[PDB]
């Protein structure tokens, strides 16, 4: 079968109180 | 020293990780850093958040969706340290 690769990457920082 | 997830009404200590929603249907994994600012770092590197189905998958999960010409693909979440998956005819 023919293959398609994908990605989705979320990266973040934050502060909290 | 705590980090807080104000959306979930929860709190964590330095070093703990947890799952958190991101923009409605995506999932990220967040780790508490603290650094006197309740600092957390989040990443979806170990998940597959497929915009096409607006569904969040775990490594090993399988799902199907069309390509752009009527073929049904079978997809699998692999992670690859970067939120990666593969789909095949």
């Amino acid at each position: 079968g023919q293959v398609t690769t994908e990605s989705n990457l979320v990266e973040f920082d934050e502060e909290s109180t | 020293e705590k980090c807080f997830d104000h959306a979930a009404g929860t709190s964590y200590v330095v070093g703990e990780t947890w799952e958190k929603p991101y923009q409605g249907w995506m999932m990220v994994d967040c780790t508490c850093l603290g650094e006197g600012s309740g600092r957390i770092t989040c990443t979806s590197r170990n998940r597959c958040n497929d915009q096409d189905t607006r569904t969040s998958y775990r490594i090993g999960d399988t799902w199907s969706k069309k390509d752009n010409r009527g073929n049904l693909l079978q997809c699998i979440c692999t992670g690859n340290g970067r939120g990666e998956w593969k789909c095949e005819r």
